[PDB]
C-alpha cells in the first residue's frame, strides 16, 4: 500500500474523520442535555451575565397519553416553587441559605418537594397505578414476612401504631407504600410510608428517619383510595428530610 | 559456543541418562491426533503429550528441530504487499507451541 | 464594507470574545512551538552555539 | 443501617399479565402458559413468559440448532465417538477453518466444507434474529434503537467473519469454533501483525468499553441512591419532572461541574456502548490489508517509547545470587 | 450561576468535618475539607509529573514516562531521579482518590440520598491499590508497579501477561472478561429500550413501563423490570472490578508456572478411563 | 420459609467441605476434591431445599387442600 | 446603553483605571527582570 | 482606545480575574520549566559546573 | 496604585484566604521537593558526603 | 457605588491595611532566608 | 501586626483548631518518616552499627 | 463593626492572646529540640 503524502495513508484519514465525527457527536450530546434548568440564574433570582459556551437547543414536542395534552421543551419552568422561606447568609454568590421557619414543615433543603401535577399516575388501562391491597382482587403475599398487624417503632424507640394495609403497584406486582394507623397519643388518622425507608423484622417495623413526635405532621392524602404525584412528593420528601433535620447532632459535624 | 557459553560446563553420559538406559524426555512423531481430518485440522485441536497443556499444534519439534522450516513470521515493514505463500497465523501458532516448549 | 457592524446583530459578543481569546493564544503557542522544532530558527540552540 | 434496596423484603403475587395489544393483534402468535419463580423475585420480576413466536424466530432457532449440531457432531467424530473422551476434551476441540492453500474456493469436507456450511447457517440465524427484533418494534409502535444497537455488534461479527476473509482472499482467515481455540486465534492474530496495542482503533474501542462499564456503574448507583423518591420510574420523571431528577442532577453538578437530564443520560449510554464494536471493526478491517506491522507504524509515526537501560539478567544480578548459593 | 431549581437545595450542614469553615461553592463545584485536600494532592501530583517530564528531556504527551525503581532497591526508598518521584506521585494519587470519595460522601449526605456512588468508587480504588500496593508488597519490591505513561503503561501489561505463557487460560481473567462483556450488553439494551419508549415514531403517543415489559417478554420471554435492571447493572460492574483485582493478585504471589498447566487437575482426574 | 432454605444451603456447603476433606484423605488433590465437593453442594442442597422445605407446615389444611384439587379434577 | 453585567459607565471607568494601574506595575517588574536576565545570559 | 473601559459592561470582573490569575500562573510555570529542560539556561546545572 | 484596596469590594475574604493558604503551601512543598531532586542542592546527601 | 461583597470603603481600607502588614512580614522573612541560602550555596 | 486578632472575626476557632491539629500531626509524621528513609539520619541503624 | 463569625472585638483579642501564648510555647520547644538535634548530628 502507498501514501497520499508523507506518512499519510488510509488509516490516518480514517482517524481524522473519526476525530471530526466525535467532536460533532460530543457537541450534539452536550446540547441535547440542556432541556431542563436553563437559562442560569444568580442567587438573587435574576438572569446571570454568563450562560456558558453551549447555546440552547431547539424545541421538541411530546404527545402524552390519556388526553393530557402536549409538552414542549425547552420552555418555562412549571414545577417552580413560589414562596420559599430561605435567607441569604452573604451579600454575594456562592454561600449557603438559612431556613426561616421549620425546614421539615416548610419543604426546604433535603425536605424540598417539586410542584408536580395534582393527578394520579395511570396505567395502560387508565386506572390509578397505586391501589390499596384491600381493593386489588387476586393479590396476596407470596414470600417474606407479612408486615400487616405488626407495631411500628420510630427512630427514637417509640411505638406509634400498627401496620394496617399495603399499597401495591398492580401493573408491576410490587409493593410501594405501607399504611400506618396512629395511636391517639401520637396523632390521629392514617399515614403512608414508602417501602424504601422501612426495615421489616419478625416482630416489628422500624423507621429510623424520623422520631415519634414527627409522625403527626406527615402530609395526608385527600382521598382514601388513591394518591397523586404532588402528595407522593411531599410525603416522600418529608420522610427524607428527617435524615438531617430530626436532630441537632445530624446537622452538626460528626468529626 | 553453546555448552561453554558462560563457564566451563561440559556434557557426559550423566546428562541425558541419569542412571537409565533410556534418557528421559525423548519424543516421537504423533502428528495425526484426530480422526476424519486432513490438513491443519489434523494436528492441533487436542491436548496431547507434545502440546504443553494447550490446543496449539503438536506438529512442532518435527518441522523445526528435525526438518528445516522457517520460524520467523513477522513482516519487516509497516506496509507490505501480501502474496500467497507468506506466513499466516497458523505458522504463528506452531511457533507459539515451539516457544511454549522452550 | 462600511456596514460590517451588523455582525453584532447576528452573534452574541460574549461567546465570540471567549472563543477568539482561546483561538488567538492557541495559534500563538502552536506557531512558537513549530518554530522551536526546527534547526535554523531555534533560538535556544542558536544561543548555545554562539556562546 | 438504612435499607439499601438490593433485595426485596416481601413479595406479592397476583394474576398473570398477558400483555398489551393494538389493532396489529399481537395476541394471535403469543403462547399460553406462565410461571412464577420466587428465587428470582428477590431481585427482579417473578413471572416467566409468555413468548412471541413469529417466523423469524422459528427460522433462527432451527438454523442455529443445525449449526450447533453440526459443530458438536464433528467434534464428537474427531475423538472416536467415545463419550468419556468427548467429555474430557470438550474445551479443547474445535471445528477448524479451511487451509490457506484453497483460497476462496470451496474446500473438501475434511478440510473446511462443514465449517463453511455451519458458517452459512449461523449467518442466516443471526440475520433472522435481527429481522425479528426489527419487526417486533415495528408492530408495538416504538423506536428502532434496539435494532440499531444490535446492528452495531453485527457489524463487528461480519467484519471478523465475512468481509475480511474476502478482502484478504482466503477462507482460512476466519475464527475456529472452540473455547480455547478461539483464544488461541486471538493471541496468534495479535502476534502475527505486530502489536495490537499500537493499533489506534483498538485503543479507541478499549476507551469506549471502559467508559461504558464506568457509565453503568455510575447510573446504577445513582438510580439506587434516589429510589426513595420514586427514581426508578424514569418515564414519568421525563414527562413530569420530580425532585428525584433534580437531586440526581445536582449531585453530579456539584461533583464534577456538569450534569445531565433523565432522558439525556440514556443517549450517553447508548453511544458509548455502540461506539465500541464500530471502532473495533474499523480497526480490524485495516490490519493486513493496509498495515502489516503496528509497532513499525507507531515508530514511523513517532509515538513508540524509547528505553535507555540494558537487557538481560546479568546486567542486574548473578545466577548463583538468584539461587542463594 | 445556578439552575432554576437549585437555590432551595443550597443549605448548610451535612459535613463530616469542618463545619462552616469550608462550606461554600466555587462556580458549580462544592468545596469542603476534602475538596481542599483533593486540590492540594492533585496539583502537587501534576506539577511533579511535569517536572519529571522536563528532566526527562521531552514534553511529548505520547512519550512521557515516569517509572518505578529497580528490583534491587526492594521496599525501600530510591533516589528521586531513579524512581522515587513515582513513589511520591503514587502517595499523592492515593490521597486524592480517597479525598474525592469522601467529598462524594459529604455531597450525598447534604442532598439526603443514599451512599451507593462512593461505595461503587471504592471498588475502583481497591483495584488500583491492588495494582500498585498489595501485589508489589507481596512480591517484595516497589518495582512491580506499572509506569505512569500513556503508551508505556501498555508495554508493562504486555510483558506481565506474557510472563505466564498464555494469560487467556487464567480462569479469573475469563470471569472478568465475561462480566465486562455482559455489562456492556446490558447497558446497550437498557439505553435502547428507554430511548425507544420515550421516542416513538412521529405522530404517536409516548409509552410506559407496561409497553417495555410486554416488548421484552415478547422478545426473549422474560422481563427483569424497571428496578431490577439497575441492580443487575451495578452488580455486574462491581463483580467485574472485583474479579479483575482477584485475577491480577493471584498471578504473581500464588501461581508461578504457566497458566495452561493449571488444568492438569481436570486432565488427570482418576475417574477418566 | 427462607430460613429453612438457607439452612439447607449451609448443610450442603458443610457436606461439600466434608467430601473435599475426605477426597484429600483418599488420595486426590486439592482441586480434584474441591470440584466434587462443589458438585455435592449444589446437588444435595438443591434436592434438600426442594424436598424438605417443600413440606410446608399443615396438619388438617393439607388434606382438605389435597381433597379440593381432587374435586377440580375429574370435571375439567 | 448596553450592559450585560449590570454595571454603569462611571463604574466601568473607575474599574479600568485601577486595572491598568496594576497592569503597568506588573509589566515594569517583568521588564526589569528581563533586562537583568539578558545581562546575565544573552539569547539574541 | 479611549473606550477600552467598556469591556466590563460585557464581562464580569469576578470571573475574569480568576481566569487571568490561573492563566498567568500556568504560563509562568510552563516558561520556567521550559528553561530547565535545556543545557544553556539550566541554572542548577550551571551552578554545579562552576564549582 | 493607591486604590488597590478596592479589590475587597469585589472578592469576599473567606474564599480568597483559603485559596491563598492552599497555594502558598503547594508552592513551598514543590520548591523544596524540586531542590531535593538535584545533586548540588540536596542537603541530605551533602551531610553524608561531608562526613 | 460598586460593591459586590456588601462592604463599605472604610472596612475595605482597614482590611487592606492588615493584609499588607502581613504580606510585608512574610516577604521580609523570605528575603532573610534567601540571603542566608545564597551565602551558603550560590546559584549565580 | 497589632491588629492580627481580627482573623477570628473571619474564621470560626472551633473549626480551625481541629484542622490545625491534623495538619501539624501529619507534618510531624511526614518529617520523621522522611528522616527515617535515609542512611545518615536513620537513628535505628546507627544504634546497630555502633554496637 | 464587621464580623462573619458572631464574635466581638474584645473576645477576638482575648482569644488571640492565648493562641499566641500557645504558639510561642510550641516554638520554644521546637527550637530546643532542633538545637539538640543539630548538636548531635549537624546538617548544613
Ligand atoms: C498479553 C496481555 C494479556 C492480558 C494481560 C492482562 C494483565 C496483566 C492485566 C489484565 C487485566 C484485565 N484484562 Mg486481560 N490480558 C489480555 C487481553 C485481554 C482481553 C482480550 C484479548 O479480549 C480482555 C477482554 C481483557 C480484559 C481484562 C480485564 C478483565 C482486566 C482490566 C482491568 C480493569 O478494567 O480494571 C479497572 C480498574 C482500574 C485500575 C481503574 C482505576 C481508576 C482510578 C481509581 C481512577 C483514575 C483517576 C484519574 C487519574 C483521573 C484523572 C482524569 C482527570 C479528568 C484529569 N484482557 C492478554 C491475553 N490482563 C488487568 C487487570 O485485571 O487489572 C486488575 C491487568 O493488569
Ligand atoms: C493478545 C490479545 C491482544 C488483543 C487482541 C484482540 C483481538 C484480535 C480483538 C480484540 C478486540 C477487543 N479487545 Mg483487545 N487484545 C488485547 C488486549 C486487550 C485488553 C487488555 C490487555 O486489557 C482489553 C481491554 C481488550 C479488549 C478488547 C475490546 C476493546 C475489543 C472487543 C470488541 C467487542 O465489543 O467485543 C465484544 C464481542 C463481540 C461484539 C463479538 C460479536 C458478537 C456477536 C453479535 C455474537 C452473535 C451471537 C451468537 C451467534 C449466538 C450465541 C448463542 C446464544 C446463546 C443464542 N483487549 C491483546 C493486546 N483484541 C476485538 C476488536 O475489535 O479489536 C479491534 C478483536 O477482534
Ligand atoms: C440472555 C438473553 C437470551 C435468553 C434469555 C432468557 N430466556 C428465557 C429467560 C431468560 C433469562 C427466562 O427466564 C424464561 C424461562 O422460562 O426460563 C426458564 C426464558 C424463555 N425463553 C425461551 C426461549 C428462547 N429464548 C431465546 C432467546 C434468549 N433467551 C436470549 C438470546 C431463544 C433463542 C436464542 O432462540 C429461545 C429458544 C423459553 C424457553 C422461555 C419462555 C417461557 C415460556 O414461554 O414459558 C415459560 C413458563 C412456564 C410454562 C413455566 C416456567 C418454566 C420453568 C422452566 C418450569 C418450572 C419452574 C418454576 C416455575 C420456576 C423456575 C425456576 C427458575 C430458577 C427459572
Ligand atoms: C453494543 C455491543 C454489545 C452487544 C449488543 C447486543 N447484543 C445483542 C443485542 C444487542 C443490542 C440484542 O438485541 C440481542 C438479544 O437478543 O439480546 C437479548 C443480542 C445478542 N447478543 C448475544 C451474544 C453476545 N453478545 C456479545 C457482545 C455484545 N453484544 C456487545 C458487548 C457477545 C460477546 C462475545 O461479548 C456475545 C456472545 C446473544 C445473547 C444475542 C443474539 C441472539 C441470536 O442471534 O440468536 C440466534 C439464534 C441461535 C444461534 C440459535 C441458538 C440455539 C441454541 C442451541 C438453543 C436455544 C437458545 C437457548 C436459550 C440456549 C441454551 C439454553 C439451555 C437451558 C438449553
Ligand atoms: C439519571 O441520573 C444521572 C444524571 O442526572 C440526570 C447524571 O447527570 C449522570 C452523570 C453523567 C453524565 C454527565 C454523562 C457524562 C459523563 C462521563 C462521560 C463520565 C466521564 C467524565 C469526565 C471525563 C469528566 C470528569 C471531570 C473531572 C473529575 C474533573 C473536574 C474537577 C475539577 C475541575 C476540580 C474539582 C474542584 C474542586 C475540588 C473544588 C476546588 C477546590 C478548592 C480548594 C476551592 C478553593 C479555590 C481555588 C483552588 C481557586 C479557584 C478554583 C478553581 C477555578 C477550580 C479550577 C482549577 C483549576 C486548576 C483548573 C448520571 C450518571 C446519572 O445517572
Ligand atoms: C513463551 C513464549 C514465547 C513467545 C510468545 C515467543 C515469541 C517468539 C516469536 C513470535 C518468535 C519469532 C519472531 C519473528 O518472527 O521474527 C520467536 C523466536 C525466537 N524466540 Fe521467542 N518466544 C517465547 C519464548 C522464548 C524463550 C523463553 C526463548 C528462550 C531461549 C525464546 C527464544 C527465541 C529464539 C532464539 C527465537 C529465534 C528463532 C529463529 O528465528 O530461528 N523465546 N519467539
Ligand atoms: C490538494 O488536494 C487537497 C484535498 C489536499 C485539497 O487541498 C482540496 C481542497 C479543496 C477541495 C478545497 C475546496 C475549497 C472550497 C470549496 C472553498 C470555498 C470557500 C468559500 C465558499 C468561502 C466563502 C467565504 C465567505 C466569507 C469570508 C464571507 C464573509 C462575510 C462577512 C464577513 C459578512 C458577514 C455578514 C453579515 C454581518 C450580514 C449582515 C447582517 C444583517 C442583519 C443585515
Ligand atoms: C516560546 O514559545 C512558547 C510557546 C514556549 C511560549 O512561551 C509562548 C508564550 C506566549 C504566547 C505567551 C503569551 C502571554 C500573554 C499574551 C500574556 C498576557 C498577560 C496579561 C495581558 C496580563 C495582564 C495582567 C494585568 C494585571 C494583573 C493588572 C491589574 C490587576 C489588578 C490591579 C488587581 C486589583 C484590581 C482592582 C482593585 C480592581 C477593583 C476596582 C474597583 C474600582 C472596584
Ligand atoms: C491561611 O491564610 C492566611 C492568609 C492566614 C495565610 O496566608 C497565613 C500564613 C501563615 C500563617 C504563614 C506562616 C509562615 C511561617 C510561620 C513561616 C516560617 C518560616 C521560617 C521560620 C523560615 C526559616 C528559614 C530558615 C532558613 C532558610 C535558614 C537557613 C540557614 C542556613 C542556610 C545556614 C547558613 C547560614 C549562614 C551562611 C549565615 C549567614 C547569614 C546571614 C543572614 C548573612
Ligand atoms: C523555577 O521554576 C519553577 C516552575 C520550578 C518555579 O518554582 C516557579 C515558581 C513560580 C512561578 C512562583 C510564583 C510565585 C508567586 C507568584 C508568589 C506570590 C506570593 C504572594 C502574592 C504571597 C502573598 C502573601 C500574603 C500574605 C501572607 C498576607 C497576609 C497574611 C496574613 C496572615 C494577614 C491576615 C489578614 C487579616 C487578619 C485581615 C483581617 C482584617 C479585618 C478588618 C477583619
Ligand atoms: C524539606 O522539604 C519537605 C517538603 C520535605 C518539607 O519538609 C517541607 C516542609 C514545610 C514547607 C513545612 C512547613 C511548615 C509550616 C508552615 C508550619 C506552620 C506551623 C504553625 C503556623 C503552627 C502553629 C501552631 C500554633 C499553636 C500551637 C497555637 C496555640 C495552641 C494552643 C494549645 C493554645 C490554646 C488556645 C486557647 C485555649 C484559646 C481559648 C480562648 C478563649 C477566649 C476561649
Ligand atoms: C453431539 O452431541 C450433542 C448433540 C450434545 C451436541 O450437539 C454437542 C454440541 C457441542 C458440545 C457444541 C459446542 C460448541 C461450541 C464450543 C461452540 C463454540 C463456538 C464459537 C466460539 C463460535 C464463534 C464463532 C464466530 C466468531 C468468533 C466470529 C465471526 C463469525 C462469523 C461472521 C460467522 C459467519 C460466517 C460467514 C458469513 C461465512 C459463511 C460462508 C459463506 C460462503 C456464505
Ligand atoms: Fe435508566
Amino acid at each position: 500500500e502507498e501514501t497520499f503524502f508523507g506518512n499519510f495513508d488510509l488509516a490516518s484519514l480514517s482517524l481524522w474523520l473519526f476525530y471530526g465525527f466525535f467532536a460533532l457527536l460530543i457537541y450534539y450530546l452536550q446540547t441535547e442535555n440542556m432541556r431542563e434548568g436553563y437559562p442560569l440564574e444568580d442567587e438573587d433570582g435574576n438572569t446571570a451575565a454568563n450562560q456558558g459556551p453551549f447555546p440552547l437547543p431547539k424545541e421538541k414536542t411530546f404527545k402524552l397519553q390519556h388526553g393530557r395534552g402536549e409538552l414542549t421543551l425547552p420552555g418555562e419552568d412549571v414545577q417552580r416553587r413560589d414562596n420559599l422561606a430561605l435567607r441569604k447568609t452573604a451579600h454575594g454568590n456562592g454561600f449557603p441559605m438559612e431556613p426561616t421557619g421549620d425546614p421539615m414543615l416548610d419543604g426546604v433543603g433535603p425536605a424540598s418537594w417539586s410542584k408536580r401535577r395534582d393527578v394520579p399516575e395511570l396505567d395502560a388501562h387508565g386506572h390509578p397505578k397505586i391501589v390499596p391491597m384491600s381493593a386489588a382482587e387476586g393479590f396476596g403475599v407470596s414470600a417474606g414476612t407479612d408486615p400487616r398487624g405488626l407495631p411500628v417503632m420510630a427512630g427514637d424507640g417509640e411505638i406509634v401504631g400498627l401496620v394496617s394495609d399495603m399499597w401495591i403497584d398492580e401493573a408491576e406486582q410490587l409493593v410501594r407504600y405501607l399504611e400506618l394507623e396512629l395511636d391517639p397519643e401520637w396523632g390521629d388518622g392514617k399515614r403512608l410510608v414508602q417501602r424504601q425507608m422501612v426495615r421489616i423484622k419478625s416482630d416489628r417495623v422500624k423507621v429510623r428517619s424520623i422520631y415519634g413526635k414527627h409522625f403527626k405532621n406527615v402530609p395526608k392524602t385527600k382521598s382514601p383510595n388513591q394518591v397523586t404525584l404532588l402528595e407522593e412528593d411531599k410525603i416522600m420528601a418529608y420522610y427524607a428530610g428527617g435524615t438531617l433535620y430530626a436532630d441537632e447532632s445530624r446537622l452538626e459535624p460528626q468529626l | 559456543g553453546h555448552v561453554y557459553a558462560n563457564a566451563e560446563v561440559g556434557v557426559t553420559c550423566f546428562t541425558c541418562h541419569r542412571g537409565q538406559a533410556v534418557p528421559s524426555e525423548v519424543w516421537y512423531r504423533i502428528d495425526p491426533v484426530t480422526e476424519n481430518t486432513s490438513g491443519w485440522a489434523s494436528v492441533q485441536n487436542r491436548a496431547t503429550s507434545l502440546s504443553q497443556f494447550t490446543s496449539l499444534p503438536s506438529d512442532a519439534l518435527y518441522q523445526y528441530l528435525l526438518n528445516y522450516e522457517q520460524i520467523a513470521v513477522h513482516d519487516l515493514e509497516s506496509r507490505v504487499e501480501t502474496l500467497p505463500g507468506d506466513p499466516t497465523w497458523q505458522n504463528t501458532e506452531r511457533t507459539y507451541s515451539l516457544m511454549n516448549y522452550f | 464594507m462600511s456596514k460590517f457592524y451588523k455582525i453584532w446583530l447576528i452573534f452574541d459578543p460574549r461567546r465570540v470574545f471567549v472563543a477568539q481569546g482561546v483561538f488567538l493564544f492557541l495559534l500563538a503557542a502552536m506557531i512558537h512551538l513549530v518554530l522551536l522544532s526546527t534547526e535554523h530558527f531555534n533560538w535556544f540552540e542558536l544561543a548555545a552555539a554562539n556562546a | 443501617p438504612e435499607y439499601q434496596n438490593i433485595f426485596t423484603q416481601v413479595q406479592v403475587q397476583g394474576p398473570a399479565e398477558l400483555g398489551v395489544d393494538n389493532e396489529n393483534n399481537l395476541t394471535e402468535e403469543r403462547t399460553t402458559g406462565t410461571g412464577f419463580s420466587q428465587l428470582i423475585g428477590w431481585i427482579g420480576n417473578a413471572q416467566l413468559g409468555p413468548i412471541y413466536l413469529g417466523w423469524f424466530g422459528i427460522i433462527s432457532l432451527v438454523t442455529g440448532t443445525l449449526w450447533f449440531n453440526i459443530v458438536g457432531f464433528n467434534m464428537l467424530s474427531q475423538v472416536g465417538y467415545s463419550i468419556p473422551e468427548f467429555i474430557r476434551q470438550l474445551f479443547w476441540l474445535a471445528l477448524e477453518p479451511p487451509s490457506p492453500e484453497y483460497g476462496l474456493r470451496m474446500p473438501p469436507l475434511d478440510d473446511g466444507g462443514w465449517f463453511i456450511i455451519a458458517s452459512f447457517f449461523l449467518l442466516v440465524s443471526v440475520i433472522s434474529w435481527w429481522l425479528r427484533t426489527y419487526q417486533l418494534a415495528e408492530m408495538h409502535k416504538m423506536g428502532k434503537h434496539v435494532a440499531w444497537a444490535f446492528a452495531a455488534a453485527i457489524w463487528l461479527f461480519l467484519v471478523l467473519g465475512l468481509f475480511r476473509p474476502i478482502l484478504m482472499g482466503s477462507w482460512s482467515e476466519a475464527v475456529p469454533y472452540g473455547i480455547f481455540p478461539h483464544l488461541d486465534w486471538t493471541t496468534a492474530f495479535s502476534i502475527r501483525y505486530g502489536n495490537l496495542y499500537y493499533n489506534p482503533f483498538h485503543a479507541l474501542s478499549i476507551v469506549f468499553l471502559y467508559g461504558s462499564v464506568l457509565l453503568f456503574a455510575m447510573h446504577g448507583a445513582t438510580i439506587l441512591a434516589v429510589t426513595r423518591f420514586g427514581g426508578d420510574r424514569e418515564l414519568e420523571q421525563i414527562y413530569d419532572r420530580g425532585t428525584a431528577s433534580e437531586r440526581a442532577g445536582l449531585f453530579w453538578r456539584w461533583t464534577m461541574g456538569f450534569n445531565a437530564t433523565m432522558e439525556g443520560i440514556h443517549r450517553w449510554a447508548w453511544w458509548f456502548a455502540v461506539l465500541t464494536p464500530i471502532t473495533g471493526g474499523i480497526g480490524i478491517l485495516l490490519t493486513g490489508t493496509v498495515v502489516d506491522n503496528w509497532f513499525l507504524w507507531a515508530v514511523e509515526h513517532n509515538f513508540a517509547p524509547d528505553y535507555t537501560q540494558d537487557y538481560g539478567y546479568e546486567a542486574y544480578t548473578t545466577y548463583d545470587g538468584f539461587l542463594g548459593r | 450561576a445556578l439552575l432554576s431549581f437549585e437555590r432551595k437545595y443550597r443549605v448548610r450542614g451535612g459535613t463530616l468535618i469542618g463545619g462552616d469553615l469550608f462550606d461554600f461553592w466555587v462556580g458549580p463545584f462544592y468545596v469542603g475539607f476534602f475538596g481542599v485536600t483533593t486540590a492540594f494532592f492533585a496539583l502537587l501530583g501534576t506539577i511533579l509529573i511535569f517536572w519529571g517530564a522536563s528532566q526527562q528531556g521531552t514534553f511529548n504527551p505520547w512519550l512521557i514516562n515516569i517509572a518505578p525503581p529497580d528490583l534491587s532497591y526492594g521496599l525501600g526508598m530510591a533516589p528521586l531521579m531513579e524512581g522515587g518521584l513515582w513513589q511520591i506521585i503514587t502517595i499523592c494519587a492515593i490521597g486524592a482518590f480517597v479525598s474525592w470519595a469522601l467529598r462524594e460522601v459529604e455531597i450525598c449526605r447534604k442532598l439526603g440520598m443514599g451512599y451507593h456512588v462512593p461505595f461503587a468508587f471504592s471498588v475502583a480504588i481497591f483495584a488500583y491499590v491492588t495494582l500498585v500496593v498489595f501485589r508489589p508488597l507481596l512480591m517484595g519490591a516497589w518495582g512491580h508497579g506499572f509506569p505512569y505513561g500513556i503508551w508505556s503503561h501498555l508495554d508493562w501489561v504486555s510483558n506481565t501477561g506474557y510472563a505466564y505463557l498464555h494469560f487467556h487460560y487464567n480462569p479469573a481473567h475469563m470471569l472478568a472478561v465475561t462480566f465486562f462483556f455482559t455489562t456492556t450488553l446490558a447497558l446497550a439494551l437498557h439505553g435502547a429500550l428507554v430511548l425507544s419508549a420515550a421516542n416513538p415514531p412521529k405522530g404517536e403517543e409516548v409509552k410506559g413501563p407496561d409497553n417495555e415489559d410486554t416488548f421484552f417478554r415478547d422478545f426473549i420471554g422474560y422481563s427483569i423490570g424497571t428496578l431490577g435492571i439497575h441492580r443487575v447493572g451495578l452488580l455486574l460492574a462491581l463483580n467485574a472490578g472485583f474479579w479483575s483485582a482477584v485475577c491480577i493478585i493471584i498471578s504473581g504471589p500464588v501461581w508461578t508456572k504457566g497458566w495452561p498447566e493449571w488444568w492438569n487437575w481436570w486432565l488427570e482426574m482418576p475417574i477418566w478411563p | 420459609d427462607m430460613t429453612c432454605t438457607i439452612t439447607c444451603w449451609g448443610i450442603g456447603v458443610l457436606l461439600g467441605i466434608m467430601t473435599t476433606v475426605g477426597l484429600m484423605v483418599v488420595g486426590w488433590s486439592f482441586l480434584q476434591g474441591a470440584f466434587m465437593g462443589v458438585l455435592a453442594w449444589l446437588i444435595v442442597g438443591g434436592v434438600l431445599a426442594v424436598a424438605v422445605c417443600g413440606k410446608d407446615n399443615a396438619e388438617q389444611i393439607r388434606a382438605e387442600m389435597a381433597a379440593a384439587r381432587e374435586r377440580v379434577r375429574g370435571a375439567t | 446603553d448596553l450592559s450585560f453585567t449590570g454595571l454603569t459607565d462611571e463604574q466601568a471607568q473607575e474599574l479600568h483605571s485601577v486595572y491598568m494601574s496594576g497592569l503597568w506595575l506588573f509589566s515594569a517588574v517583568a521588564v526589569v527582570a528581563h533586562l537583568a536576565t539578558f545581562i546575565w545570559r544573552p539569547w539574541f
